[PDB]
RNA sequence: AAACUUUCAACAACGGAUCUCUUGGUUCUGGCAUCGAUGAAGAACGCAGCGAAAUGCGAUAAGUAAUGUGAAUUGCAGAAUUCCGUGAAUCAUCGAAUCUUUGAACGCACAUUGCGCCCGCCGGUAUUCCGGCGGGCAUGCCUGUUCGAGCGUCAUUU
RNA sequence: UGAGCCCGGGUCGAACGGCCUCUAGUGCAGAUCUUGGUGGUAGUAGCAAAU
RNA sequence: GGGACCGAGGACCGCGCUCUGCAAGGAUGCUGGCGUAAUGGUCACCAGCGACCCGUCUUGAAACACGGACCAAGGAGUCAAGGUUUUGCGCGAGUGUUUGGGUGUAAAACCCGCACGCGUAAUGAAAGUGAACGUAGGUGAGAGCUUCGGCGCAUCAUCGACCGAUCCUGAUGUAUUCGGAUGGAUUUGAGUAGGAGCGUUAAGCCUUGGACCCGAAAGAUGGUGAAC
RNA sequence: UUGACCUCGGAUCAGGUAGGAGGACCCGCUGAACUUAAGCAUAUCAAUAAGCGGAGGAAAAGAAACCAACAGGGAUUGCCCUAGUAACGGCGAGUGAAGCGGCAACAGCUCAAAUUUGAAAGCUGGCUUCGGCCCGCGUUGUAAUUUGGAGAGGAUGCUUUGGGCGAGGCUCCUUCUGAGUUCCCUGGAACGGGACGCCACAGAGGGUGAGAGCCCCGUAUAGUUGGAAGCCAAGCCUGUGUAAAGCUCCUUCGACGAGUCGAGUAGUUUGGGAAUGCUGCUCAAAAUGGGAGGUAAAUUUCUUCUAAAGCUAAAUACCGGCCAGAGACCGAUAGCGCACAAGUAGAGUGAUCGAAAGAUGAAAAGCACUUUGAAAAGAGGGUUAAAUAGCACGUGAAAUUGUUGAAAGGGAAGCGCUUGUGACCAGACUUGCGCCCGGCGGAUCAUCCGGUGUUCUCACCGGUGCACUCCGCCGGGCUCAGGCCAG
């Protein structure tokens, strides 16, 4: 498969640890900003779609409103205290939902939160 | 060795430098130590000459010959020490060409500004000899 | 460079004329008018096959063969005539491992670089420190052009405990010529097996030994190779008594007499 | 590369640029994690110091030993089990560790200035002519016209009465 | 036998090969974002004591101001230029200035140092004449100001 | 045996070699080969453009 | 009896004989010569004999033809991606850290959480089904071990057994239109019948990239100019 | 007559704006041919090359009219894998994705659709005593509220505030911060060899008359002087207005983008006639609406989103700009065309083509002076460690040439085997052990003494001696062995 010009569309890879060290340059310069603050935000545990990974789950994009809701964590505070909200996702299980609440329940029990000015 | 990512060690580019460095950087690299007593007397290891410097040689051919600083060539890296002259062919009398790292200074001539960067640099020394010592 | 050799307008003369058909630069104004072209075999021309930088550079080498490599160099540098063997001058050391104390090596007690000497020295690196000192010698080539100048010998490789032993001796070992530095949980090929060649003259501490046992414990996915062989004297393995005992007369002798 | 040697040929002072980072690399200030902070150390293992969570995310790869840093019902509903119509919103009310980890919890602990709202001369003026003339009636307070131009509600009324301190 | 031709040795010519060197080139990596009608990139003409080349500069012309350093320039001529000093330097930095004709090129023309119009000044017989100088005079568009036109259109006897 | 290696004599002035491996822009008589230098023709043909 | 060429091996062993040692599995003994030169080397020349100028190309072969004035330097099967055979190495029914994250003495070295790639069960067009009747079978060889009585690796030939599929045979039964049980077939598989694979190195080969180096006319794109 | 409103124009009026450049990366338009298919036309090359327009430090894309059939996921973007699978194809050449999954990064919002209607609360300009005065825009709609996994309005009871200074801190430039020029030799010069030292969180690099950690600049860590600009910020003063804001509840409401979807049709494009997307022409929508999917399951059941308005950092590319650091790279016919006057010299009408060319010496100390003579030239004489290092200059091969010397040559040379003659050069085994006497001195000699280190039983020193033993040295004496070649 080399009908084309590969010679002037080739790309190579000689700046991975440059770049390795330019990530953890940018994390690190993150965590100088939000100091006492986690890198990254808190994100919900949600399910693979498809057929093939059903038994799995992983990392969702944001939590549901009846998740904070039922957590006790209002929706406009969450993104300030560092919880993702995703409006598009729907819990359709209480399972799902049971689930959530309890990891935001933990996040709640391990959580500091500072007193403003 | 080397640690800071400013620093190179790339003989090329200490090279042009060392070549093409303006008349300060000149001056700068021509500093030249001065004598025992000097040491003892200023707590100072070597400081940059100038023309009113009785100085002493220690290397090359005329080693042991002793004067004053006639001029300071810096375009040659070079300095220009009293009665050490060759003769030309005509007879003339060229003054030779001698390192100021193949002399060591012997007096200095000292004005406001000598005496502010002896000072500076002797400031230094006490104040890292104590942070070391206590 | 890529656009080396053909950044030149050359056109073929062709059979026309009784001249070598080879692309020819066009003008008539100048020395370089009529001079050949594009040719590795002529001057100014591009080479054959230029050097591309998507060349295979570095090498994939399985974790299990790296790690059954450094075993076997660490037993090398336990095996006490492989450090002659590599060159390391090691004869007034009382102990080929050479453990030393990690109360002594540990702290800033070794952070000065003359602490470290006298440490080296009472162990018995001294004869390889001066050894690396006066090898000291400059590079045949054009690697001093490059940037490469000198070329010393290697010295002893220290081997120490962060937990326990710190990073104050990595500096006062970094500064003396020769001898480097290396952690117990970062053990290196290529400070364990210079150029290839095995035994090297490494200086140990007590930590660096129990965390040895708890790192080649704790490397997932890799066990200590069971070899081969067990007794790996064949002098014992041939005269042994059940062997001999076992063998059938000899049929000649080691130098035979010739007949006619 | 005509210009790279024009800089070449000119005798024109070189321009060498500082090394200038947009986003400084180590945290700065009169607060304990700056206090704290080392320098040589990288994240991780700062925060295992501190004693706080780094990354809630998975962990994407292998760790540094011992870091820590990076992470009867009539009606069946697993909710009642979770559970030990109106929230606070504006706070959430919560109920042999790293000295950083106790100075933050101290600090969080710490009580804070009321900074206690008070109310304007004219409201205050309002309030009192209205308690002149209606006593202490509140359907009579949201009855009047002339004194209470703004239809405000009895309670409403009541509630600003309460916290002006005149009954 | 000499001459001529051939081989070899010593020496001497030609030539720039081999070894050595590199203020160069090539490749990779890291940090940052910055040209122009407040005149860009570029072209031309001039500026030094001796300037051919290169560089810098623009009639304040190898340049000025200010700051910093602290006793030079240098191939030759040179200072009564400056040394316990606001102070040398073909110095460094650089926040302030000067910035000729062209060129997106802008009053018209451009191959002329030519030809125009408005505002002001200067000198030479000068309210009139002449010459020079300073400020100016491109286009399309946006906002605002002003002016004008239109039986398009509204009225106006209380 | 051989491709080659070592030494002696002269010159010369700043770096270089043996072995184990690793690497490659690694070995020339041709290609009416490239560049450069130098011959016979020849002190000949002819004084012709250039010089 | 006369003459020519050579002396190979290096304690003993053996075969023997004419047996106090011999000519018996290989030269010793004696004498002399050798440093102002024994013996050599290079160059030049003469002398006897021999002897076409190289490379390429064609032809059964020649013969033609192409290139060669000389010398110095340069000068041509290389590098990628994808396949394949073989050697070595690591692990092994599993294998591959290096997308990335952690770490660091910082492009190095060390570390690994979840995936993914190939493989570890097949067949049928498909619905789908789905690998033991026999120490996973016997018989005979077969390397090897053996108490000499006998055990028998791998593999081969034959007779078997089973699975997927095809053509049948058509059970209890069945919602009365569904089923495949049993016994078969000169059947088919890139099948089972006690796994060999993954990664890496070295060499070789194939395809495409400029593709061992050199060498058309042409075509197209965009500009410069004048003219029968 | 006058004055509006609207529209269209002029002004060398006031304030601004657009050119061009650059274009490595980026967003669009437009768009080939060679080649492959051993011929060639579809196809490929290639949605590339050239041409045109337009920005930034990134651009673009971007918060579903999405993926999907899930036990669901949830803006965009980049890597691995999916995968050479699906799908398409002179079913030849070939072309060729995407979901999911592991990651890196992660941030959400502004409008049009409403009546502020108990008060255009909004904004431009010039005039300023800089504090507030006008003019104009505008109701054909500027502020506040609101944007459909919403919201509004009331009731309701909880909980939040806003400004101005600002010590000091971080970033970056800068000042200063270790140790031999100790003695001897060699050399022109010591940075070389030997002896004796020191420093080192500094043994990277460069200069200095030759290999310099300690002669010099720098080099390492912690500091320390002064300065620029951004951001952060402990604290200290003002707030005020019946001002804003988040929620809970409900006998009240809930507007959501048109020649745009869509149908027919021509072109272009893609793996993709449910036309893959787009453009052009004709016709032309809906409001229990529309789009895209699932499904034979019995009728289009079910699933998931709202298109025709807009903004938005980060992960991503980067032959360009300002720098910086490096290399198992090339080392003056190489490496970029250019290490040096290099896009220079030069050629062509023009677009364009485009070279050759590095090294004296440590320091010019670049040959004073005398003497030839018309010259880029010699003989003396001088400088240098050296001038056969003399601006033709580090070393200086071969081709080619000259002088001297030797030999040879009757219509080819050159080469092979084998002598001979001449010339020059080299120089053979490196040539000794053993025994016996007499003397001398040292020692595993002495059951000698003392000390030290050790493998603890072996060594090494200091001190006595020569009775024995062993070594040598001297002066005698005798023997043997030898390298090559001949008979």
């Amino acid at each position: 498969h080399f009908r084309k010009h590969w010679q002037r569309r080739v790309r190579c890879h000689f700046d991975q640890p440059g770049k390795k060290v330019t990530r953890r340059l940018a994390r690190r310069a993150k965590a100088a900003a939000l100091a006492p603050r986690p890198v990254d935000k808190l994100r919900p545990i949600v399910r693979c779609p498809t057929v093939k990974y059903n038994r799995r789950t992983r990392l969702g994009r944001g939590f549901t409103l009846e998740e904070l809701k039922a957590a006790g964590i209002p929706r406009l505070l969450a993104p300030t205290i560092g919880i993702a909200v995703d409006h598009r996702r729907k819990n359709l299980s209480e399972e799902s939902l049971a689930a959530n609440v309890q990891r935001l329940k933990d996040y709640k029990a391990r959580l500091i939160l500072f007193p403003r000015k | 060795m080397k640690v800071r990512p400013t620093v190179s060690s790339s003989r090329r580019k200490a090279r042009k430098a060392h070549f093409s460095a303006p008349s300060s950087v000149r001056r700068v690299i021509m500093s030249a130590p001065l004598s025992k007593e000097l040491r003892e007397k200023y707590n100072v290891r070597s400081i940059p000459i100038r023309k009113g410097d009785e100085v002493q040689i220690v290397r090359g051919a005329h080693k042991d010959k002793e004067g004053k600083v006639t001029s300071v060539y810096r375009l040659k890296y070079v300095i220009h020490v009293e009665r050490v002259t060759r003769e030309k062919a005509t007879g003339q009398t060229v003054p030779i060409g001698i390192h100021p790292s193949n002399v060591v200074i012997t007096k200095l001539h000292l004005d406001k500004d000598r005496e502010n960067i002896l000072a500076r640099i002797k400031a230094g020394r006490e104040q890292v000899a104590k942070a070391k010592g206590k | 460079s890529e656009k080396a050799g053909h950044q030149t307008s050359a056109e073929s003369w062709g059979t026309g004329r009784a001249v070598a058909r080879i692309p020819r630069v066009s003008g008539g104004g100048t020395h370089r008018a009529g001079q050949g072209a594009f040719g590795n075999m002529c001057r100014s021309g591009r080479m054959f096959a230029p050097t591309k930088i998507w060349r295979k550079w570095h090498v994939k080498i399985n974790q299990g063969q790296k790690r059954f490599a450094t075993a076997s160099a660490l037993a090398a540098s336990a095996v006490a005539p492989l450090l002659m063997a590599r060159g390391h001058q090691v004869s007034t050391v009382p102990e080929v491992p050479l453990v030393v104390d990690s109360a002594a090596v540990a702290g800033d007690a070794v952070a000065k670089t003359a602490a470290a000497y006298k440490l080296l020295k009472a162990i018995g690196a001294g004869p390889d420190v001066e050894k690396v000192k006066k090898s000291k010698k400059l590079r045949a080539g054009k690697g001093k052009m490059r940037g490469r100048r000198h070329r010393q010998r290697r010295g002893p490789l220290i081997v120490y405990s962060p937990e326990h032993d710190g990073k104050e001796l990595v500096k006062g070992f970094r500064n003396i010529p020769g001898v480097e530095t290396c952690p117990v949980d970062a053990l290196n090929l290529l400070q364990l097996a210079p150029g290839g060649h095995l035994g090297r003259f490494i200086v140990w501490t007590s930590a660096a030994i129990k965390q040895l046992d708890a790192v080649y414990e704790s490397k997932k996915g890799f066990f200590l190779p069971a070899n081969i062989v067990s007794q790996a004297d064949l002098s014992r393995l041939i005269n042994s008594t059940e062997i001999q005992s076992v063998l059938r007369a000899p049929k000649g002798e080691a130098r035979t007499k010739r007949a006619c | 590369r005509e210009l790279q040697k024009r800089k070449r040929r000119s005798s024109r002072p070189t321009i060498r640029m500082p090394n200038r980072r947009k986003k400084a690399l180590n945290p700065a200030g009169n607060n304990i994690i700056a206090k704290s902070w080392n320098k040589k150390e990288t994240l991780s293992q700062n925060y295992t110091r501190f004693g706080l969570v780094a990354k809630l995310g998975k962990a994407t790869g292998g760790t540094a030993p011992g870091n820590k840093a990076l992470l009867s019902e009539s009606d069946a509903v697993p909710q009642q089990q979770q559970q030990e119509n109106h929230i606070r919103q504006h706070d959430l009310e919560l109920e042999s560790k790293p000295e950083v980890l106790r100075a933050l919890e101290r600090e969080a602990t710490r009580p804070v200035e009321k900074t206690v709202r008070h109310q304007s001369e004219r409201e205050r003026e309002w309030l009192q002519r209205l308690v002149d003339k209606h006593g202490d009636d509140v359907a009579a307070m949201a009855r009047d016209r002339k004194l209470n131009p703004y239809q405000q509600t009895a309670s409403d009324i009541k509630r600003r009465l309460k916290k002006a301190g005149l009954l």
